[PDB]
């Protein structure tokens, strides 16, 4: 960044967004699909590894 | 209509805008505040800052929204990558040569450049070369010039050329070596010369009296009004604790737009000198510090010791409506009917408000294409009003003057200089009448110095005759206007602060009172203040009246209280207390109420709202703060009803219609005590 | 009680894939579908637990707060056994100036949640002591600092201000330095509160630029 | 039968019931009796006689319960009683029929440039 | 000073080496001496000759910090 | 609604800053009513009149035993709403100094608990290593306790050259110091009989009572925020979790000692993995630039002017973040309106929650054990009363 000093490509702060989603009333929550993705045996069990570090974006 | 409001789209938002509007104005109507450096609301389009670049469909180049007209069906984009890229590049080009002077620059904290760099700029710089070094310039003692800080936004040049009309500043050199100022050593002769620093978006132009004093965030901002004249400019007061640091104008289109007289800009310094903080009573050794109880008792004894016809009250320039009505009630309750005003013409009849106001209003005046001046100098009576007159002149409005030919910063026609010339104009002897008789919306304006003439009834009769012959007052229009140069005059006129016919007769045969009371008055004539007579002074500055006084009550200054003040058009305005009372000072109407109780006749009111309600009962329009009523018009019945006053003291055809204001920089004690006005006077005297 | 030490080995992992994916994407929708009456407004926020996820926030009337908390602690999919704290926020612009806040932790599934109820000064908030023991002192402190009442509490009284202190200091209208100051008097031999007086008055500085867009 | 069920009179009755223990515990035997203590508590009630919400009255009563309870556990020492209970009574019965014939407006004017604030 | 030993009399150029802040002393380091340098000495605290603010009663000429001028007849 | 009637028992335990009122039917405690607020400084309202950088030193004096941990939660809460990534070397330094701070908190806590019990030698002995780590702090921030080192986007300054040398030298003998510390109480029947089976707490009550830190670990509960909700470089760190299953004062003592051991292990791992690179976030619009950069560049000078007067404007929003404090879980709730000052900043303190357990725990106990309860609770009223 010594000579390439453009900032818009790296303005995370002023570019976050909130959106008002649609009225979540007439939705169909199929718990069948929820419970179909769960394991049934000692094997086939997958766990999300603990992340080593927080994001650094190259620095 | 042929669709006077056209439609465009800015970031897929339909916005209805008037024809001839710019993309800058459209985005303003769209709720977007586009960064800008050279454009101003009151100036012509410059378009050299390149900070208003935006994106439009079917356009390969960024367009100058500060200058680009809007076409129907146009699409405007303000958040695209090229927009931010251009903004950052423009900011970088701004900052490469700008000196690193923020720690010593006085605009730090209110610098448009700094905030715009923070928002629309980057954080890093790749410029490592030697900058451009610019020598500073001298323009007078009012403005400190640091030319190296100049970004060449040309706002000073446009302002001086258009608003002031002096056109004394320009752009010298070329390219990088382009330079701003005057080729020669010149002193800025503009009376509205302090507006340039506010219009300067950087620290290149700074108020020399305010330099290095305090910072913007250290201040408490209090919206106030200007009392240095009769226009009443809306201003904001900035202070650090109990001390005033600077005074700045604020937006009021119907009164002063964005402008302030330098007299109303730099006279705050006087509040630090010759200040009265404690009550004083003249003893055998002279005036000495005494309690409010002692001073009030002495004043009551002096007042009661004399007959009601031996007591005179005089109102100064800066007395508010509340104190004026309180003192008037006080003196009336004891049988006294001697009233006088420091603003003159205290005996002028006040039955119809329109007869002593501006019936066209200040903003309604801009609808007139032809303006007549009758013995007035608006440049030295109200430079802001003169600037608005110049703005009207800038788009075809012609102005005629009857009186002393003076520099008014625009071309005009001099009809004459004496009432005989006015009579000739009314008779039909001059071509200006037919121009008046052909103008759709003619305007006639008369200053206060005319009202100070002993033959004021004759002059008013002649003016009314000319207005009738030219049809200046007709249906849906009134070009007749009366202006003033002091704030307290209007409230006194509306409240009926006028001497009785008995007191007028007593003056006529030469009756001389013994008890004289001053309400902040320092420019009295010797004829109303006999020598050897007891003087009770109320004020907030040590001056001529205070020195000759025998009992002194330290009052409140307009920067310390909230008094009512109506301008010459008849719009009610009020000040605001920015700093607390100085010394043991008290509220003026509270002081008068205390004196009334001590004497033996209490005033029926005991609160600020109570005395304001008493004023409203006296005159209903006082309740309407920051508004104006439409005065009634009674045609020639008023003039035919004041015919006797015209018969007595007939017209003087030889005395020229001049302006009684001979010292613009010094009109009251505060102006007479201000160091900055004295410095300006010396500077204007060192040019020869 | 949960989160018992089960594995004797080191764990390189956090939670299970399916449970984490549900809790981070469809947890809010599950809450909405389950008890829509208890739901009034939904915001999925910056994930108090971790910087890389999403977490929900709950808005509802004070009427159904207690059963909602009961379900949130006791549901087989939402085992929020840890109520972190109860606090409030002042919104003087609004008709209801108070936003009481409820925070939960679920060590069963390494999750968290926020629950808010918006009320005014004269509406009772049923106490959550019967649901969580820790709510006692949190309700006490919230009442002390804002005057937010909690009905049915065993003993609701001030916990942080002075013994004879009246008023709630964290209110937006409450002065920063207050009204009373206390000093000792030799003549009365007693330490007495007196009207507040300052040798140097406080200095407020207005730095907020007239160009900032983020102001809300 | 009374406004808002008359909870205010019940609160006053409860505080009056609890009053004598305060007098004995705080050694007010040689300053006050039960009657003028009750009068003090009565005058405390008059500060809000014109409230038109039952909820506000309930919260007032609850805060008064807290004040009387922190009075009960002696959490406010004798100095609090000095500064709020008996010296104010002595001042009230002490400056009776003052000899100043000036109006309150004139009193304020002779006092200072601003009205007095606080106790 | 065997009877009134005080740390304030140690000069600063020995203060850093004494305080284990630097390894520089006059015997091995040639510092730069400003012409306005004031020497070290004992403290005057507890005495009437010690410093006092300009609004103190011990000051030679009392200051009235009013930010304006009062008018005198 | 309630009279007094029966006075009978009456007690007053200390105006000197904990005030305690207890109720005994004799030698055994039946009720215990703490009264707090003698240190309530009203900081949360005070925070509203300060900028984010201005209010940072407030967090130094919330837990003046453990400071950088207090800084870290507030800094993370700011950054998450600011959407700012922290450089690797800064994360390493933060984690290492946090471990050192945790060591200090454990040392002072255990020594004070011992002195309350009656052992005075470990107090004095461990304060020497505490002075060593104070010297470490002063070398890196110029302050012994209130460093104000942690910054939004990194730290104020980089570590001075030669610091890690002395850190490793200290670690080379800290284990021996801990070992000699243990032998004074570990194998003692008196210390155990004073501490064993005093203040027993269950997992169900603890999760009902909102416990955090070592007290939670002693109930058979597998929980560390550094392993369940890791922050900065704690995920990379490999270390063990002490686990006890009685909820006993002796158990909490051993748990804290093993926590110190694990902290030393993490200190070693951080020492041998220190990377080279930037220590501050490269966003000058939030992070202050270098003084050399400021004095030679207009843009950095402008940003230094603006940040040091007005500061960065956090976008409107809300967040809550917590940190695995040595005394438990220290969290801060941040409410953002969009300006340069936090609208509402609520502070959550684990000791305040732990202090709420006195009445139920002290039941059935003796006056010789109230001091034990307070000491093993490891409570600082600075965070308890804010
Ligand atoms: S004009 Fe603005 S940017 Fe330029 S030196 Fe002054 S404060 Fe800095
Ligand atoms: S001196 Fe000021 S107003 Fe004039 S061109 Fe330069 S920046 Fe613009
Ligand atoms: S305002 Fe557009 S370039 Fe100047």
């Amino acid at each position: 960044l010594v000579y390439d000093i453009k900032y818009f490509v790296r303005d995370y702060r002023r570019n976050n967004k909130y959106t008002a989603r649609t009225v979540d009333a007439k939705t169909t929550f199929d718990f069948d699909k929820l419970y179909a993705g769960m394991p049934t045996k000692p094997e086939q069990v997958k766990n999300v590894t603990r992340p080593l570090i927080m994001p650094t974006r190259g620095y | 209509p042929p669709s006077d409001h056209l439609e465009v789209f800015v970031n897929e938002q339909p916005v209805k805008i008037p024809k001839g509007s710019s993309v800058l104005q459209a985005c303003d109507a769209a709720g977007i505040d586009i960064p800008r450096f050279c454009y101003h609301q009151r100036l012509s389009i410059a378009g050299n800052c390149r900070m208003c670049l935006v994106e439009v469909e079917k356009v390969p180049k960024p367009v100058a929204s500060c200058a680009m007209p809007a076409g129907p069906g146009m699409k405007i984009k303000t958040e695209t990558p090229m927009v931010k890229k251009a903004r950052e590049g423009v900011m970088e080009f701004l900052l490469i040569n700008h000196p690193l002077d923020c720690p010593i620059c006085d605009q730090g904290g209110e610098c448009d450049l700094q905030d715009q760099a923070m928002i629309f700029g980057s954080d890093r710089s790749r410029f490592v070369e030697a900058k451009r070094a610019v020598e500073d310039k001298n323009l007078g003692p009012l403005v400190k010039t640091v030319m190296t800080r100049c970004i060449q936004c040309t706002r000073c040049v446009r302002f001086a050329s258009e608003v002031a009309g002096t056109a004394e500043l320009g752009v010298t050199g070329r390219g990088r070596d382009s330079e701003i100022g005057t080729y020669v050593e010149k002193l800025m002769g503009s009376e509205l010369s302090g507006n340039v620093v506010d219009l300067c978006p950087v620290g290149a132009l700074t108020s020399k009296p305010y330099a290095f004093t305090a910072r913007s965030w250290e201040l408490k901002g209090t919206e106030s009004i200007d009392v240095s004249d009769g226009l009443g400019a809306n201003i904001r007061v900035d202070a650090r604790g109990t001390e005033v640091m600077r005074i700045l104008p604020r937006l009021n289109e119907a009164v002063n737009e964005e402008w302030l007289s330098d007299k109303g800009r730099y006279q705050y310094d006087g509040l630090k000198h010759q200040r009265l903080d404690k009550p004083m009573v003249k003893g055998p050794k002279g005036l000495q510090v005494a309690t409010w109880q002692d001073a009030l008792g002495a004043a009551a004894a002096a007042l009661t010791s004399a007959a009601p016809g031996e007591v005179r009250g005089i109102a100064g320039k800066l007395a508010d409506a509340e104190s004026m009505v309180a003192l008037m009630d006080l003196l009336r309750g004891l049988g006294a009917g001697d009233l006088a005003h420091e603003g003159g013409f205290s005996d002028m009849p006040a039955d119809v408000r329109s007869t002593y106001t501006a019936n066209t209003t200040v903003q309604g005046l801009e609808q007139s294409d032809l303006v007549l001046l009758v013995g007035t100098n608006p440049r030295w009576e109200s430079p802001v009003f003169n600037a608005r007159l110049r703005k009207m002149f800038l788009d075809g409005t012609q102005v005629g003057l009857v009186g002393a030919p003076v520099d008014l910063t625009y071309k005009y026609e001099h009809v004459g200089s004496d009432p005989a010339a006015l009579a000739a104009l009314a008779a039909g002897q001059h071509p200006f009448l037919e121009r008046l008789k052909k103008a759709a919306r003619p305007a006639v304006v008369v200053g206060p110095g005319v009202l100070r003439r002993a033959d004021r009834e004759a002059v008013m009769k002649a003016v009314h005759e000319l207005c009738g012959k030219a049809g200046v007052v007709k249906e849906g229009w009134n070009g007749f206007n009366v202006i003033h140069d002091t704030a307290s005059r209007v409230a006194a006129l509306d409240m009926g602060f006028g001497p009785s016919a008995a007191a007028r007769a007593r003056r006529a045969q030469g009756a001389q009172p013994k008890v004289v009371y001053l309400l902040g008055s320092d420019d009295y004539s010797e004829e109303d203040v006999p020598e050897g007579a007891f003087v009770i002074y109320q004020g907030h500055h040590g001056d001529r009246g205070a020195s000759r006084a025998n009992v002194v009550l330290p009052g409140a200054a307009y920067t310390e209280k909230s008094g009512l003040y109506v301008n010459f058009e008849g719009r009610v305005q009020q000040t605001r207390a920015a700093v607390p009372l100085v010394g043991d000072a008290r509220e003026d109407w509270a002081i008068l109420r205390a004196l009334s109780e001590v004497v033996g006749k209490r005033l029926p009111y005991d609160s600020h709202a109570a005395v304001r309600a008493r004023l409203a009962g006296i005159a209903p329009h006082f309740a309407n703060i920051d508004a104006v009523q439409t005065p009634v018009w009674l045609n020639g019945e008023y003039v035919k009803g004041v015919e006797a006053l015209a018969k007595a003291a007939p017209l003087q055809p030889s005395a020229p219609l001049t302006s009684t204001i001979s010292n613009f920089y010094m009109t009251d004690a505060i102006s007479r005590a201000s160091r900055t006005m004295a410095k300006c006077i010396q500077a204007r005297q060192q040019t020869k | 009680g949960y989160a018992y030490a089960r594995k004797t080995t080191d764990k390189d992992y956090i939670a299970s894939e399916h449970m984490q994916a549900f809790g981070n994407t469809q947890l809010t929708d599950y809450i909405i579908k389950t008890v829509p009456k208890f739901v009034k407004m939904a915001v999925t926020g910056p994930a108090q637990s971790s910087v890389l996820y999403q977490e929900p926030t709950i808005y509802t009337t004070p009427e159904s707060l207690v059963p909602l908390m009961v379900f949130l602690r006791d549901h087989t999919n939402t085992q929020f056994k840890c109520l972190l704290d109860v606090t409030a926020v002042d919104f003087p612009e609004r008709a209801a100036r108070f936003e009481v806040v409820y925070h939960l932790l679920s060590p069963r599934w390494n999750n968290r949640i926020r629950v808010k109820v918006c009320v005014d000064e004269v509406t009772a908030v049923p106490t959550l002591c019967k649901v969580f023991n820790t709510a006692n002192w949190f309700e006490r402190e919230t009442w002390d600092m804002f005057g937010v009442f909690f009905s049915g509490h065993p003993d609701l009284r001030r916990i942080l201000t002075d013994y004879g202190f009246t008023g709630h200091p964290l209110r937006k209208d409450f002065p920063m330095t207050g009204y009373q100051e206390v000093r000792y008097d030799y003549g009365k031999k007693r330490v007495v509160s007196e009207p507040l007086e300052l040798t140097q008055e406080f200095r407020y500085f207005d730095f907020n630029s007239p160009w900032e867009t983020l102001n809300r | 039968k009374r406004l808002f069920g008359g909870a205010a009179r019940h609160f006053y009755f409860e505080i009056c019931r609890c009053l004598p223990f305060i007098q004995r515990l705080h050694k007010m035997e040689e300053m006050v009796s039960l009657k003028e203590l009750r009068a003090i508590v009565k005058e405390k009630f008059k500060e809000y006689k014109d409230v038109k919400d039952g909820r506000v009255v309930d919260l007032l009563i609850f805060k008064g319960r807290e004040e009387i309870e922190t009075y009960l556990l002696m959490h406010k020492q004798r100095h609090h009683v000095v500064t709020e209970v008996v010296e104010p009574y002595y001042a009230k019965q002490r400056a009776v029929k003052k000899v100043t014939t000036n109006s309150p407006f004139l009193d304020s004017f002779l006092s200072s440039g601003y009205a007095a604030i606080g106790v | 000073d065997k009877f009134d030993y005080n740390p304030t009399t140690i000069p600063p150029e020995w203060h850093g080496w004494l305080n284990y802040i630097n390894d520089y002393n006059p015997t091995n380091t040639q510092f730069k001496q400003p012409t306005y340098q004031i020497e070290a000495s004992m403290t005057k605290t507890g005495t009437q000759t010690c410093y006092n603010p300009k609004g103190s009663w011990f000051s030679a000429k009392p200051r009235n910090w009013r930010k304006y001028e009062s008018w005198t007849p | 609604l309630t009279p007094a009637k029966v006075n009978n028992f009456t007690l007053n335990f200390g105006p000197q800053v904990l005030r305690l009122v207890l109720e005994m039917q004799g030698e055994i405690i039946m009720r215990a009513d703490p009264h707090i607020g003698l240190l309530h400084r009203g900081t949360e309202k005070l925070l509203e009149y300060k900028t984010y950088l201005q209010g940072l030193p407030y967090f130094d004096r919330l837990d003046y035993v453990s400071m950088m941990c207090m800084e870290h939660s507030y800094v993370l809460a700011i950054e998450q709403l600011l959407n700012v990534s922290v450089p690797l070397r800064g994360q390493y330094i933060r984690v290492l100094f946090s471990e050192i701070t945790r060591v200090l908190n454990h040392l002072l806590a255990i020594t004070c608990h011992s002195m309350d019990v009656g052992a005075l030698t470990p107090f004095l002995w461990a304060f020497e290593e505490r002075e060593k780590l104070f010297e470490f702090y002063e070398r890196v921030s110029g302050a012994r306790m209130h460093a104000a080192y942690f910054r939004v986007g990194g730290v104020s300054q980089d570590l001075p050259i030669g610091l890690l040398r002395d850190v490793y030298d200290w670690a080379r003998q800290f284990a021996s110091r801990l070992d000699e510390m243990e032998e004074l109480l570990t194998g003692n029947r008196i210390w155990k009989e004073r501490t064993v089976d005093v203040g027993t707490i269950t997992a169900q009550m603890a999760w009902d009572w909102g416990c955090s830190g070592p007290i939670l670990r002693a109930s058979g509960i597998d929980w560390d925020l550094r392993k369940t909700q890791p922050y900065d470089a704690y995920g990379k760190m490999q270390f063990n979790v002490p686990i006890a299953g009685h909820g006993d004062c002796y158990d909490r003592y051993l748990v804290r000692l093993q926590e110190m051991r694990e902290s030393l292990r993490i200190i070693y791992q951080c020492l041998n993995e220190m990377p080279d690179g930037l220590y501050k976030s490269p966003d000058g619009k939030v992070c202050p630039p270098s003084r050399s950069t400021m004095k030679q560049s207009m843009e950095a000078l402008i940003h230094h002017f603006k940040l040091y007067t007005e500061g960065f404007h956090v976008p409107a929003g809300e967040t809550y973040r917590a940190v695995e404090a040595p005394k438990g879980e220290f969290g801060v709730y941040l409410v953002s309106r969009g300006g340069n000052r936090p609208y509402r900043c609520k502070i959550r303190s684990p000791g305040y929650a732990h202090l709420q357990m006195t009445d139920v725990i002290s039941r059935g106990a003796m006056l010789a054990d109230v001091v034990t309860i307070i000491g093993t609770l490891d409570v600082v009223f600075g965070e308890i009363d804010r």
